[PDB]
């Protein structure tokens, strides 16, 4: 329903420039991206009406670029809005000193309600005050001037969800500025479990991927796909979908990306420190370096990727034979659509050896709504899932897309949906000629009241007591003898347009006897 | 003619209550509180908190003559507490309590304080009590500040962070003559009523009470 990626182009300022590009992966239109300072975090920020210019390396993105030595309030926190049908969406980052006075060590940092909690800074410009620690801009507590340590320590145990937002820390005489920021996101349940109480449990996401709290379902590392973030996505590439490249000729040794509020922020996959300028220690390649290779059999190890099974082995730690995992593709889905408007029932068709089940197949209509399947088809390859629209109407004329979404991958396609409406003629028809035993008539239905094709015209009759009707009509003018003698009869044009819905009704009418 | 509390306890009043005590080459008297039960009595309390009737946000003269009721809360004045500590050589006790009903005390063995000129600067020694470890008060001592003198050995201006007048280092690990904060709000207040190695810098405590008797007793 909406992919939204926050690109900070290095988080520590110094005299050359920085920028925050805001990317969002849409198609017709492009939900207009807000990019300005996140006020609420981090009070007292200095108020600054922020240029969101507009990005051009890529499909849709805005980007904020102060130039050379205008760095200057630039520090404090920061968001992008992407929303949806009526939901929103933001991911927060920061932006600070470089010198400053200390160094977060981490941007952000994922913990669940109850866990115990360092939240840390280096030390680097030492001077004879105290040190401080602040969060919400709200005072907490510090540090007598002569027993600095050199680590500077903030101990948080069996974390409550109240507990989080942007922490600073500053040398006490100082600006609410010259402070270095982290961040802390504190999720409702524990690792594991979410729902709306804490009683379902998380699609278990390895890679390091983060379990959102809401839906069950994994935000997943920047290079990592799936709904458990198992799948090796493409060398420089990133996303849900993995259809994004990292503009930099080494990648991304310098795109600090940050994701979904549940996640938090981190480098590309492949890159250690806080600048992502490290290359990473072997044996270790997830998002930060974090995680360490425990190939069983003693497969190479990629900084990039993890393990690179010998043919016909994979997983995790080449620790499973079996054919080698396919990624979904969705399959006989054409470019264009032209449905009419009624009760529908539209059908994703998607192949891969993970061979989806209908809990991993969604719909998403233009305004970004997931549709789930009210049944599901299958057959040796390709699963099939079905879908239904109550009515559908004009206005949901765009781009729908379908969402196959498996353990080794995601794949989504789209169609451009042109609903037309059905016809109806404007005009009753008029009577030419009477008689005892027929009449003759003007089929009006050329005015008509919708639109498309006209394929049939059906007459349609009765007198004032029961209904009939018929005749399938081949010229404009029309004869309907064998008729009784003196009744009241009544008539109406129907007109007709492209498969499914194509009848529509008609209105019309005269009235005549004999 | 008697000049503290330790003397109305030397002459038989074995009770705590308002006196008034006389001080050497001080014309014209202050009525005090004097503090008769407390390890042996004899106290004299140069500053008493409990509820934030008083405040404590105000400028040298005001903080030199001293302020408040003896009765309720107050500050002795320090132009009374350097004429007091230069007839002899005085002990510092200091009594706390925070909001979950807790007493705590700091205790030091020598206790004075230098003139108008020298900025009242503190010279304390010997750290003995419940109230932490560490002295959560600076010993070795820098000038005492108020919102109209930065005296701090700090860059910053120590008075209009932290709130009233006191001993600030680079801001030292206390504050006694802070922010009253009430029950609730005293939970991660930064210029409140602070003791670093007791109750942490973020507490602003209960009731605080400053009080000094000669060694000798």
């Amino acid at each position: 329903a909406m992919d939204l990626i926050l690109i900070n182009s290095l988080p520590l300022v110094s005299d050359a420039e920085t920028s925050l590009t805001c990317i969002a992966s849409g198609w017709r239109p492009h939900e207009p991206i807000t990019i300005g300072r996140d006020f609420e975090a981090l009070m007292n920020q200095h108020q600054d009406p922020l240029e969101v210019t507009q990005d051009v390396t890529r499909e849709w993105a805005k980007k904020v670029v102060w130039k050379r030595e205008k760095a200057s309030k630039i520090n404090g926190a920061y968001f992008c809005e992407g929303r949806v049908r009526g939901e929103a969406i933001r991911i927060r980052t920061m932006k600070m000193r470089q010198q400053a006075s200390f160094l977060p060590a981490t941007l952000t940092m994922t913990v669940d309600k109850g866990d115990n909690v360092n939240i840390s800074f280096k030390k680097v410009l030492i001077k004879e005050e105290d040190a401080v620690i602040y969060k919400n801009g709200s005072f907490i507590h510090s540090v007598p001037r002569h027993e600095v340590p050199d680590i500077l320590e903030v101990h948080l145990p069996h974390a409550q969800p109240q507990d989080a937002g942007v922490y600073s820390a500053r040398y006490i005489g100082g600006n609410l500025f010259t402070s270095a920021f982290t961040r802390l996101i504190v999720r409702r349940c524990e690792a594991q479990k979410w729902g709306p109480e804490c009683n379902h449990l998380c699609t278990a996401c390895m890679n390091n991927g983060v379990c959102h709290e809401d839906t069950g379902e994994c935000i997943c590392p920047p290079g990592f796909m799936g709904r458990t973030c198992e799948k090796a996505c493409e060398l420089h590439t990133f996303g849900r979908t993995c259809k994004e490249r990292c503009s930099g000729q080494e990648g991304c040794k310098s795109y600090v990306f940050c994701l979904p509020d549940p996640y938090g922020c981190s480098c590309a996959t492949g890159w250690k420190g806080l600048q992502c300028n490290e290359a990473c220690h072997p044996g270790f390649y997830g998002p930060d370096c974090k995680l360490r290779c425990s190939c069983n059999n003693g497969e190479m190890c990629d900084r990039f990727q993890g393990c690179l099974c010998s043919p016909g082995w994979q997983g995790l730690q080449c620790e499973r034979e079996g054919i080698p995992r396919m990624t979904p593709k969705i399959v006989d889905l054409p470019d264009h659509i032209e449905v009419n408007s009624g009760k529908f029932n539209p059908i994703c068709k998607a192949s891969g050896w993970p061979l989806p089940t209908n809990e991993e197949m969604t719909l998403v209509k233009p305004d970004g709504t997931v549709l789930h399947p009210k049944d599901f088809n299958h057959t040796d390859h390709f699963s099939v899932a079905i879908f239904t629209i109550h009515r559908i109407l004009p206005p949901d004329s765009g781009v729908w897309v379908c969402s196959v979404n498996t353990v080794a991958g995601m794949v989504e396609k789209p169609f451009n949906i042109s609903v037309k409406v059905l016809p109806k003629p404007l005009n009753a028809p008029n009577v030419i000629d009477t008689g005892h035993n027929f009449a003759v008539i003007n089929i009006s239905s050329e005015p008509y009241f919708g639109d498309g094709p006209i394929k049939s015209k059906k007459l349609l009759y009765k007198p004032v007591n029961h209904y009939e009707a018929w005749q399938h009509i081949q010229v404009t003018n029309e004869i309907v003898t064998l008729n009784y003698l003196e009744p009241r009869t009544e008539y109406e044009l129907c007109v007709q347009l492209v498969r499914r819905g194509e009848g529509g009704e008609g209105h019309p009418g005269p009235v005549r006897r004999f | 003619p008697f000049r503290d509390c330790a003397d109305v306890y030397q002459a038989g009043f074995n009770k705590s209550g308002i006196y008034t005590i006389y001080i050497n080459n001080m014309p014209e008297p202050k009525k005090v509180f004097c503090n008769m039960d407390v390890n042996g009595g004899g106290w004299t309390v140069i500053q008493h908190r409990e509820d934030g009737s008083l405040d404590f946000q105000r400028g040298w003269k005001e903080y030199k003559m001293g302020f408040g009721n003896p009765s309720g809360e107050y500050w002795l004045g320090n132009e009374f507490i350097f004429a007091i500590t230069s007839q002899r050589q005085y002990m510092l006790r200091i009594e706390l309590m925070d909001w979950e009903g807790n007493r705590a005390y700091s205790q030091y063995d020598r206790f004075h304080i230098g003139n108008e000129k020298q900025n009242y600067r503190l010279y304390l020694k010997g750290h003995t009590g419940t109230a932490g470890k560490q002295s959560s008060l600076i010993l070795h001592g820098a000038d005492f500040s108020t919102k109209d003198a930065d005296n701090d050995n700090c860059m910053c201006k120590c008075a209009l962070m932290l709130t009233g007048g006191w001993w600030f280092d680079a801001c030292g690990p206390s504050n006694l003559n802070g922010m009253f904060y009430t029950a609730g709000q005293n939970h991660g207040k930064l210029n409140g009523i602070k003791w670093h190695y007791f109750k942490g810098p973020s507490y602003s405590l209960r009731s605080t009470t400053m009080m000094i008797r000669p060694l000798d007793f």
